[PDB]
DNA sequence: ATCTGCTTTGGGTGGGTGGGTGGGTTGAGGCAATT
DNA sequence: AGCAGAT
């Protein structure tokens, strides 16, 4: 992420039925294979 | 689902029981009822009371926590926690149905832009100077200010400030070491605040004089101060005039001086 | 796993230090110079370590000196045990006492110079030089370096315990039938010490900024560069540009843990910090210092 | 598909719309917008605004892009960016820098240059926006602006030291020698619990080396309101604010700044031990942007002014227009300013070329004027006066700082002034101290401290213009200058000009001077042009002396001795005449002392003997 | 997963072999330098 | 009472 670690980006991302996820990051924020990878890994 | 905190956007006050409301209907109003510091005692706590005094000092304005909002990183819910407390411990572990069922441990974070704040501000009243007992020291009051109340208050208004007296439990160890006794603060809820042309102005300067046309004159030139200052080529002339008074003791240069600083907006009285 | 760039730079310190020349040799005559004197520190010029290599050895250990130092001791060694073997060595009766030297390698001559309020932290962990003047010097002490222990139940002995800011103590004994994991002795007898001294400075007044504060920085000499520095001297240091951690969170014996208006929040997360935080400064690490501000024994002096 | 928590609006249509809006867009629609569509022209309006300035940033290898928030409601697409910004900026301002950063390799790839394109996907991409909205103020703050954008006009107070924020974390294995790192969420580390290699994978086995993470620049400031926003007058307030990467050390302390950024909130634990936190929130700014509130053409003018025939008498007047008839008090100032040559010298000792001046007179003329005159020139100087507590101090002294609670050395007036004039408004009422410092300068040019463990010395090659009133309430012609002066002989003889201004009362001169003090209520030039013609030849001009001139300071030295037993000229007077003579030249631009720069240099001596 | 155990706030009911660059800040009294 | 460690 360009900005700092406290900048503080917040996401939402739906899922084929209608559900919502919470991700955080900006590379979250601009892309999804980054997003699934942060999912797998905050396990 | 959610605390119903959360989805008020409203303050609740109440304004005391007025003094000719009560003696219309034959009642006694101790909330309107002005009282110093000192006849503020421990019985009174957690009453509706009113305190008469001059604030010395008010904080600034910040938020204070009232519902925490917190999200999960793998159910993707939110949970919500109630503070009415200086303190508090934030939750770090997901209490949603779909994380217990499924036992996935996701941590909570929490989330400034879901909470709930209100304006927070902490004052200080002192007694008046006709309050203190013979040979006693003035006493203060802090005063907790909540709402759209804030700001009404500044440093040198003489008001009757209306609250809540409640006391400010301690949390923690320091709750045991301090015993029985307890801290004091008012829940503000309703604040009352209190309130031939040259020869006429300089006689009227000071009455209890007697008469120094001159001097008034000068004194009300010194005043008014009127000058043009644009000289706008690197500095400008002074613009005030400034007056000095100098004689022998005995004639009235305090009292003048303390006139004319009372009747000026910025006059500023100090000794050397 | 070996760093296969660490053993490649080591391997191109060593040609630097075999084969440079100007026509003579001139870091192998250094290396022969130091062995009659008994010296430590071996100094390098840096423009000599740009010409060779096409420059690109001279980048690698300017913009990560911090990674690729323990390499380079391990290339200097080698150099000096093909020529100088008996210098790594320390130096009527047979001495008992005869541990390794603590070679320190010291840089000069950079191409630029930096300002105090030129440090900012995308140079951390690398080789640069500042110029500031002095105004409070520590006293010498001696910091431990290569700590060795015994454990306290078999006996056992733990040598060459590399030390981090803070104290360190080993893990796991290397006894099989011991079971000891936290529970240690030092040893002192054992033990190597360096000499240690913290300076502080701050930047020369004709590059303050009118009407502002100076800055200030600490700088930390080890070995042969202590009390190189006096107060109110204008010094130029040449060392690396390192971060040090607040050891009192990490977790110290016997220590209890514990400007910016609260927003100096550290990192957290680490298994050795519970529920704290840890909070870094900028610090130097010099390795060079510069101060810019009887007959029979005269006459040999002289040439 | 991906949403902004809690709202309802599209990250892929805000990328979309911003690339749109980037691609396309001209500044006349912004021109129309604020109702100046009259002034448009024909070339740069209808040129791409933000494709230049994409390019232009790819020349010079920069990546911040300033933008201007009623850019985006010019054009029609993005006023519901310009509201997300305002309402949401971080998401915002993402989705801003990662479309910048696509843009630019867009172009690129587009435009098959030959640039490297590596280069390019290496840097980090950022914009700046600002003028928001009408700026706010700090008293007007209220919970509801929680992460929200803002403007604030405020004046810098302090700044910390650069503080290292940590980016990534570097792990490293103690059996294998694995090293990974991990990224940063918030300020937590996701510290593995074991390698991440197949072969070993031992658990519990990883340890931070700390001077391997990465980490950026991170500074707080503190900030404090204008003083046209205090209502009554009451104690200015403070917030607090955070600055990341290349803001960091935009702003020195006392300077009026315009800050845009988030107004952001933060719990306070309550102990270093516990996680219990503070139910009160600290605030504070997490600021975007910042603003504060020689050429060959220049050498031309400069030549063309130098090439001047009455170019003396020009500066003369254009120093301090104000004043009246005081001529060559001016022209004395004036080759003050200049400075004469300086001398670096082997087998010798160092020759300074600076010109000191006392301007002591009555006390109804103009004094102090001339002083704030000089200051407002001098390329470099302080305005201070002797005994008072207000100035920072004439002398370098130790300290300590009530900030960081360390011993700092401060230098004084005399060596902030080095190159330049120190300027001291009351001569006459001086510690003794201080006037043994001041002797110290006007004769070694350096000052020696050598107390609190420090002995250090600090060049001091500044002049000095004081100013000195009579012991009495007017000056005393039947007097010598020392009795009414109240300053040492040795001291008042290391002067090299002692102008006399005296209020001699006369029917035509209170006239003419009334009569220019009323009005009021011979062409000048600019400060600006002055100050930069004074230091383009204070920098680049070194007169030298000939042997016309040799002849000449030589003839004019006897003839000044011959005066005279009283010794009415000393050696020093033939330095003053030199360093006169010098600055003279300088001021011409010539490269040459010339026999009418000797005979100008007297005049002035001979006449400040003369009065004095 | 449960049982066992230490330490705060800040303050003298921890201290001066931990000090004052870890905070608790006015009041009085002695000494050198300044007068 | 919250958090740090041994069975
Ligand atoms: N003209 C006057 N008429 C009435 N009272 C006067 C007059 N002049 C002086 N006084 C009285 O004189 C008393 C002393 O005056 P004040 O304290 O103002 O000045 P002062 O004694 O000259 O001052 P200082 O305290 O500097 O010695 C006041 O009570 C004031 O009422
Ligand atoms: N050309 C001039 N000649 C004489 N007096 C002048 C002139 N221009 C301005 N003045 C007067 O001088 C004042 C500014 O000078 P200033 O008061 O500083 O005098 P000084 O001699 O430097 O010092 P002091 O403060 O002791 O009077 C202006 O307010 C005006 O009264
Ligand atoms: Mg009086
Ligand atoms: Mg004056
Ligand atoms: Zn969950
Ligand atoms: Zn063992
Ligand atoms: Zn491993």
């Amino acid at each position: 992420s360009a900005r700092h670690s406290r900048f503080g980006g917040l996401l939402s991302i739906q899922t084929p039925d209608k559900t919502r996820l919470t991700v955080s990051g900006s590379q979250a924020l601009v892309d999804e294979k980054i997003a699934l990878q942060k999912l797998d890994d905050s396990k | 689902l959610f605390p119903p905190n959360l989805t008020r956007r409203y303050f609740l006050y109440f304004k005391p029981l007025s003094q000719n409301c009560a003696r219309r209907y034959r009642k006694k109003a101790i909330s309107s009822k002005p009282l110093s510091v000192r006849q503020i005692k421990g019985d009174f706590l957690g009453q509706l009371i009113t305190v008469r005094g001059i604030i010395t000092r008010v904080s600034d304005v910040k938020p204070a926590v009232e519902v925490i909002a917190y999200t999960c990183d793998q159910c993707g819910y939110e949970v919500f926690q109630e503070v009415n407390s200086r303190t508090f411990t934030p939750l770090s572990e997901c209490t949603s149905e779909e994380c217990s069922q499924n036992q996935t441990k996701g941590q909570l974070f929490m989330s400034t832009r879901a909470s709930k704040f209100s304006a927070f501000q902490e004052c200080k009243i002192q007694e008046l100077s006709q309050q203190v007992p013979v040979g006693h020291i003035p006493r203060s009051l802090n005063i907790h200010v909540n709402g759209t109340l804030v700001r009404s208050l500044s440093p040198g208004d003489i008001v009757d400030v209306t609250g809540i007296f409640l006391p400010a439990p301690y949390t923690g160890f320091k709750a045991l070491k301090a015993g029985l006794l307890t801290e004091t603060y008012l829940e503000a809820q309703f604040v009352r605040q209190h309130k031939d042309v040259y020869n006429r102005l300089a006689k009227s300067i000071a009455p209890e004089i007697y008469g120094n046309l001159d001097v008034k004159k000068a004194l009300l030139l010194l005043l008014v101060g009127g000058v043009d200052k644009r000289v706008g080529d690197g500095m400008k002339i002074r613009g005030d005039i400034n007056v000095c008074l100098m004689g022998d003791p005995g004639v009235a240069k305090s009292q003048l001086l303390k006139a004319i600083c009372k009747i000026s907006p910025r006059g500023v009285y100090t000794t050397g | 796993v070996d760093d296969v760039t660490g053993e490649k730079v080591r391997e191109a310190f060593e040609q630097f230090l075999e084969d440079f020349s100007v026509v003579e040799k001139v870091y192998r005559a250094q290396i022969e110079f130091m062995k009659i004197y008994d010296l430590n520190t071996i100094y390098i010029d840096y423009q000599h370590l740009s010409m060779r290599e096409n420059g690109a050895l001279a980048m690698a250990i300017s913009e990560q000196y911090y990674r690729f130092l323990p390499f380079l001791q391990k290339g200097l060694r080698r150099v000096v045990r093909k020529y100088a073997p008996e210098l790594l060595n320390t130096s009527t009766s047979t001495s008992p006492e005869q541990t390794e030297r603590v070679f320190q390698i010291s840089f000069f001559n950079l191409p630029t110079v930096h300002r105090i309020r030129d440090i900012r932290s995308e140079k951390i962990g690398s080789l640069l030089s500042i110029s500031g003047t002095v105004t409070r010097t520590s006293e010498v002490r001696p910091e431990l370096y290569k700590a060795s222990f015994t454990c306290d139940m078999c006996r056992a002995i733990v040598d060459n315990v590399e030390q981090s800011f803070k104290y360190t103590e080993p893990t796991f004994c290397p006894n099989p039938s011991c079971e000891n994991r936290a529970f240690w002795t030092l040893n002192v007898t054992r033990s190597r010490f360096l000499d240690w001294q913290k300076v502080r400075i701050q930047e020369n007044a004709n590059e303050i900024p009118t009407g502002s504060m100076p800055r200030t920085l600490d700088v930390i000499l080890r070995g042969d560069s202590v009390e190189r520095a006096k107060p109110g001297d204008r010094c130029k240091f040449t060392g690396v540009e390192i971060v040090v951690p607040d050891v009192t969170q990490l977790g110290l014996p016997g220590v209890k843990p514990s400007t910016t208006e609260g927003l100096n929040s550290g990192v957290t997360g680490l298994r050795s910090l519970g529920v704290r935080d840890l909070t870094y400064k900028i610090s130097f690490l010099a390795c060079h210092v510069i101060s810019i501000g009887d007959q029979e024994v005269f006459l040999n002096s002289l040439s | 598909l991906r949403i902004i928590w809690g709202t309802n609006v599209s990250i892929q249509e805000c990328t979309t719309n911003f690339r749109n809006f980037l691609m396309s867009f001209k500044y006349k629609f912004r021109k129309i917008l604020d109702e100046r569509e009259e002034f448009i022209n024909n070339t740069t309006d209808e040129e791409l605004y933000y494709i230049k300035q994409l390019n232009e940033m790819r020349e010079l290898g920069t990546s911040n892009l300033n933008l201007d928030a009623r850019n985006l409601l010019a054009y029609k697409q993005t006023e519901d960016l310009y509201h997300q910004l305002l309402n949401y900026p971080q998401e915002v301002i993402s989705i801003m820098d990662q479309t910048i950063k696509d843009c630019m390799v867009s172009l690129i790839v587009d435009n098959n240059l030959d640039y490297d394109l590596d280069e390019i996907e290496t840097k980090f991409y950022k914009v700046r926006p600002y003028n928001v909205g009408s700026c706010k103020g700090m008293r007007e703050l209220n919970p509801n602006d929680i992460d929200k954008l803002i403007n604030l006009k405020g004046l810098v107070l302090r700044s910390t030291p650069v503080i290292p924020d940590m980016k990534v974390a570097f792990f490293k294995c103690n059996v294998c020698d694995h090293t990974m790192a991990v990224e940063i969420d918030r300020g937590v580390i996701q510290e593995p619990a074991r390698c991440e290699r197949i072969d070993c994978n031992e658990p519990n086995s990883m340890s931070l080396i700390h001077n391997r993470c990465s980490f950026a620049d991170k500074q707080v400031i503190k900030l404090q309101e204008t003083p046209d926003f205090v209502p009554d007058g009451q104690t200015p307030h403070s917030i607090s604010l955070c600055v990341y990467d290349e803001l960091v050390d935009s702003c020195r302390a006392g300077d009026r700044i315009e800050v845009t950024g988030t107004f952001r909130s933060i719990p306070i634990r309550a102990n270093s031990r516990q996680r219990v936190l503070k139910s009160l929130y600290k605030t504070y700014v997490d600021v975007v942007h910042v603003k504060k509130v020689i050429t060959d053409q220049d050498l031309a003018k400069i030549r063309e002014v130098a090439a001047r025939e009455d170019l003396y008498s020009l500066l003369a007047r254009s120093i301090a227009p104000s004043i009246y008839e005081l001529e060559d008090v001016k022209k004395g100032i004036l080759l003050q300013l200049f400075g004469g040559t300086n001398k670096t010298f082997t087998k010798g000792g160092r020759y300074r070329g600076d010109i000191n001046i006392l301007l002591c007179g009555d006390p109804s003329t103009s004094k102090s004027q001339i002083l704030q005159y000089v200051h407002k020139i001098t390329p470099r100087g302080v305005y201070t006066s002797g005994k008072g507590s207000s100035a920072v101090g004439l002398t370098a002294y130790i300290t300590r700082d009530v900030d960081t609670k360390q011993l700092v050395l401060e230098s004084g007036a005399l060596v902030l002034s080095d190159g330049g004039v120190c300027c001291i408004d009351e001569f006459d009422k001086m510690s003794d101290s201080t006037r043994s410092v001041l002797h110290e300068v006007m004769e070694q040019q350096t000052i020696s401290i050598a107390k609190a463990g420090i002995i250090t010395t600090l060049n001091a090659r500044s002049s000095i213009l004081a100013s000195a009133n009579p012991i009495g309430s007017r000056y005393n012609p039947n007097l010598p200058v020392t009795e009414n002066i109240d300053l040492p002989p040795p001291l008042l003889s290391r002067f090299d000009l002692v102008y006399l201004v005296l209020d001699k009362v006369d029917e035509k001169n209170d006239r003419e001077l009334a009569k220019h003090l009323t009005n009021l209520y011979d062409d000048v030039l600019p400060v600006e042009f002055l100050t930069m013609y004074i230091s383009y030849a204070k920098e680049h001009i070194h007169p030298i002396i000939t042997e016309a001139a040799k002849t000449e300071l030589v003839r004019a030295y006897v003839g000044m001795r011959k005066m005279g037993k009283r010794i009415t000229a000393t050696t020093r007077q033939l330095e003053s005449m030199i360093r006169l003579a010098e600055a003279h030249a300088k001021m011409k631009l010539k490269n040459v002392v010339e026999l009418e720069d000797v005979q100008e240099a007297v005049r002035l001596i001979r006449s400040a003997i003369k009065d004095y």
